C-alpha cells in the first residue's frame, strides 16, 4: 500500500510565526489528501480536504497547496490553541493509509535539568522490593539520556522511563527515571548515582548519594 | 446538532470479544458511508474498514481481516464493531468516523473514542511509598519532594498534593509498565521557609477500589 | 402502446407520438383487461369529447408497489431515478397485470432499472447512463467497489412474485393543448338521413333547423353547402354520401 | 374555524360530494349516498 512518510516528527515554532508541515506519498495519489487535528486526549478534527479547501468551523488561516507527491499544511499566525497532533491522509486507492505525525512545540531559552535522586524509603525497606527513583524538572529541550551507573559501571536491566508533555506554563518539559531491584541487590554496593546529559553542557550534570 | 456518541471505556481479558458502539443522531444515517479506525498509544494512526448502511458492502484492511468485522443496526441508527482473537497489542483507542461525499467534502468527522486495554490481572489497590529529599538543606534554596505507587490497576489514580492545594510546580508523571501492573510518581517544589516546619503530605486516591490513603513526608 | 410486443425498461421509457387522428378511449374504459384505470383533471369517458394538440403514451414495466409512485407529487426509486413525473400532471394511467405475460421463472432479466443515481430526474426524464454511481468520496474509475455500484439493476419479475412485485405493463397517456391546432379528437356519431321533414341540422362545419329534400344542385367536389344573395344557406352536401 | 371544526386525525362529520349522474340545481340538498355508477356493469351497492 501507500507509505505515507512525515518528517520530521517534532517542529518547534513561537507564536506569530510561519510554519510548514509536509509529507510525502509513494505513488501517484493525485490531489484528494487530506489533514487532521488532534488535541491531546481529545479526538481529532477535520481541517484540509483535497488540499485546497476548509471546513466548515476551522479558521481561515489553515491553507494547503501542493499536488502529486509534495504536500503542504502551512499556517501564517499560529496561537495557543495551534498545538496539536497533525496527521495526513490519502483518499485514492482502499485501504486508507494515515500518515505519521507531527507534533508543534513553543521555543523556549536553553535551561538545564534540575536533578533530584531519592532512595527507598523505610516503608521500602519492610515490603519486599526496592526502588530508587531519579526526578528531571524544567529542561529544554526534549532531547536527553539518563545512564544509571553502579559504582562505575552502567546498568541496563529494571531502568524505566516516563517523559511528560510540554507544561502549559513555561513551556518546560520533565522526566522521570525509576530504577527497580530487589533487596539484596541494593545493600550489595554503596553509591548510586544519576548520570545524565544534555547539550547545554559539555560535561553531564552528576548527582549521587551513599550507602 | 449532528453528534456521535460512543461506549464506555472497557476492561477485557485476552482472547476475549467486545462490541464498540456508536450512536448517530441529527443526520439521514442511510446514506452516509461509516469508518472504523484505531489509533494505538505514541504510534501512527491505522485505518481498520468501511461499511456502506444502505447496501452493507464492507471493506477492510487486509491486516484487519480476521480482526473486526462491522455490523449496522438501521433500527436504532447504531453501528458495531466486533473485536476478535485479541492480544496486548490492541491497547488502543478506537473512533467511529462519517463520509461526506454528497456534501462536497472529504469529511470523516470523528466521534469520542473508547478505550480499550487489556491485562490479565485483577483490579489492585495502590500502595504509596514516599521518597526521601531526606534530612536537610539539600539544596539550599528549594527542596523537592515526591511520592510512589507501585502495583495498582486500572488507570487513573488522582494524586493531590495537600488535599489540592499545593499546585505550585506538580508533576505527575504518566504510569508505566514494569511487571504488567502500572506505576508512577509525582514531583513538587516545596520553599525551605515551609518544610521541615509545616506538613506536607501526598493523597493519592483510586476510583475504580475507593480506597483513600494519605502518607505524611517525614524528614529522615 | 397498450399491446406492445416487448416493452422497454422503466429508465429506457419509450414514448410514441399520436395526433392527426380519432382515438377511440371508451372501448378501453370497457374492455375490463387492465387492472387500474386513472385520469386526472378528466373522466376518462369523457376523453371522448375534448381535442388535443399532441398526445404520447410513455410505456414501462413496473412492479406492483411502484405504481403508486406513477402519479403527481410521489417520490421513489422510479419517482426521481427512472422516470418522474411533473406535479401538474394531467393525463391518464393504465395499468395491465403482466405477472402470466412478462414473468420469468427466476426474475426477468429483460427488463431493468435505476436502482441508483446521483441525483433526481425531471419531469418525463430519461437517464439511459451506465456511469458507475459513486456514494463515497473514493473514485470509482468506471468499476465497482467502496461506496462504487453498476446503477442499472435487473427485475424480480417471477410467477414466485406477489401483488406487489409481480410486472405491470404501465401505460401513462400525456396530453398536450398547445397555440398549434388541434390534430387529435375523440370519435363523433351520426344517424341516419330523414327528407320532407321539419328537423334539426348538425353537420360537420354548419347547423341549423329546416326541412332537407333531395336536388338537382351541381356542387362541387370540394364544396360543402352554398349560401343565397343574402348569405343565407339553402343546401349542404351530405358528409357521409356524396 | 381551524381552532373549533377542525380534527387532529381528520373530520368525517364535515364531507362533500365527489361525483354524480348530473348537475345539481340551485338550492337542491342531496343525500343520497348511492355508490356512484360511471361504466355499464351495475354497482349493485359496492364500489368495484
Amino acid at each position: 500500500d501507500i507509505v505515507m512518510t512525515q518528517s520530521q516528527k517534532f517542529m518547534s515554532t513561537s507564536v506569530g510565526d510561519r510554519v510548514s508541515v509536509t509529507c510525502k506519498a509513494s505513488q501517484n495519489v493525485g490531489t484528494n489528501v487530506a489533514w487532521y487535528q488532534q488535541k491531546p486526549g481529545q479526538s481529532p478534527k477535520a481541517l484540509i480536504y483535497s488540499t485546497s479547501y476548509r471546513y466548515s468551523g476551522v479558521p481561515d488561516r489553515f491553507t494547503g497547496s501542493g499536488s502529486g507527491t509534495d504536500f503542504t499544511l502551512t499556517i501564517s499566525n499560529v496561537q495557543s490553541e495551534d498545538l496539536a497532533e497533525y496527521f495526513c491522509q490519502q483518499y485514492n486507492s482502499y485501504p486508507y493509509t494515515f500518515g505519521g505525525g507531527t507534533k508543534l512545540e513553543i521555543k523556549r531559552a536553553d535551561a538545564a535539568p534540575t536533578v533530584s535522586i531519592f532512595p527507598p524509603s523505610s516503608e521500602q525497606l519492610t515490603s519486599g522490593g526496592a526502588s530508587v527513583v531519579c526526578f528531571l524538572n524544567n529542561f529544554y529541550p526534549k532531547d536527553i539520556n539518563v545512564k544509571w551507573k553502579i559504582d562505575g559501571s552502567e546498568r541496563q536491566n529494571g531502568v524505566l522511563n516516563s517523559w511528560t508533555d510540554q507544561d502549559s506554563k513555561d513551556s518546560t518539559y520533565s522526566m522521570s527515571s525509576t530504577l527497580t531491584l530487589t533487596k539484596d541487590e541494593y545493600e550489595r554496593h554503596n553509591s548510586y548515582t544519576c548520570e545524565a546529559t544534555h547539550k547545554t553542557s559539555t560535561s553531564p550534570i552528576v548527582k549521587s548519594f551513599n550507602r | 446538532e449532528v453528534q456521535l456518541q460512543q461506549s464506555g471505556p472497557e476492561l477485557v481479558k485476552p482472547g476475549a470479544s467486545v462490541k464498540i458502539s456508536c450512536k448517530t443522531s441529527g443526520y439521514t444515517f442511510t446514506e452516509y458511508t461509516m469508518y472504523w479506525v484505531k489509533q494505538s498509544h505514541g504510534k501512527s494512526l491505522e485505518w481498520i474498514g468501511g461499511i456502506n448502511p444502505n447496501i452493507g458492502d464492507t471493506s477492510y484492511n487486509q491486516n484487519f481481516k480476521g480482526k473486526a468485522t462491522l455490523t449496522v443496526d438501521r433500527s436504532s441508527s447504531t453501528a458495531y464493531m466486533e473485536l476478535r482473537s485479541l492480544t496486548s497489542e490492541d491497547s488502543a483507542v478506537y473512533y467511529c468516523a462519517r463520509d461526506g461525499y454528497p456534501y462536497y467534502y472529504a469529511l470523516d468527522h470523528w466521534g469520542q473514542g473508547t478505550s480499550v486495554t487489556v491485562s490479565s490481572a485483577k483490579t489492585t489497590p495502590p500502595s504509596v511509598y514516599p521518597l526521601a529529599p531526606g534530612s536537610a538543606a539539600q539544596t539550599n534554596s528549594m527542596v523537592t519532594l515526591g511520592c510512589l505507587v507501585k502495583g495498582y490497576f486500572p488507570e487513573p489514580v488522582t494524586v493531590t498534593w495537600n488535599s489540592g492545594s499545593l499546585s505550585s510546580g506538580v508533576h505527575t508523571f504518566p504510569a508505566v509498565l514494569q511487571s504488567d501492573l502500572y506505576t508512577l510518581s509525582s514531583s513538587v517544589t516545596v520553599p525551605s521557609s515551609t518544610w521541615p516546619s509545616e506538613t506536607v503530605t501526598c493523597n493519592v486516591a483510586h476510583p475504580a477500589s475507593s480506597t483513600k490513603v494519605d502518607k505524611k513526608i517525614v524528614p529522615r | 402502446v397498450f399491446n406492445a410486443t416487448r416493452f422497454a425498461s422503466v429508465y429506457a421509457w419509450n414514448r410514441k407520438r399520436i395526433s392527426n387522428c380519432v382515438a377511440d378511449y371508451s372501448v378501453l374504459y370497457n374492455s375490463a383487461s387492465f387492472s387500474t384505470f386513472k385520469c386526472y383533471g378528466v373522466s376518462p369517458t369523457k376523453l371522448n369529447d375534448l381535442c388535443f394538440t399532441n398526445v404520447y403514451a410513455d410505456s414501462f414495466v413496473i412492479r406492483g408497489d411502484e405504481v403508486r409512485q406513477i402519479a403527481p407529487g410521489q417520490t421513489g426509486k422510479i419517482a426521481d431515478y427512472n422516470y418522474k413525473l411533473p406535479d401538474d400532471f394531467t393525463g391518464c394511467v393504465i395499468a395491465w397485470n403482466s405477472n402470466n405475460l412478462d414473468s420469468k421463472v427466476g426474475g426477468n432479466y429483460n427488463y431493468r432499472y435505476r436502482l441508483f443515481r446521483k441525483s433526481n430526474l425531471k419531469p418525463f426524464e430519461r437517464d439511459i447512463s451506465t456511469e458507475i454511481y459513486q456514494a463515497g468520496s473514493k473514485p470509482c474509475n468506471g468499476v465497482e467497489g467502496f461506496n462504487c455500484y453498476f446503477p442499472l439493476q435487473s427485475y424480480g419479475f417471477q410467477p414466485t412474485n406477489g401483488v406487489g412485485y409481480q410486472p405491470y405493463r404501465v401505460v401513462v397517456l400525456s396530453f398536450e393543448l398547445l397555440h398549434a391546432p388541434a390534430t387529435v379528437c375523440g370519435p363523433k356519431k351520426s344517424t341516419n338521413l330523414v327528407k320532407n321533414k321539419c328537423v334539426n341540422f348538425n353537420f360537420n362545419g354548419l347547423t341549423g333547423t329546416g326541412v332537407l329534400t333531395e336536388s338537382n344542385k351541381k356542387f362541387l367536389p370540394f364544396q360543402q353547402f352554398g349560401r343565397d344573395i343574402a348569405d343565407t344557406t339553402d343546401a349542404v352536401r351530405d358528409p357521409q354520401t356524396l
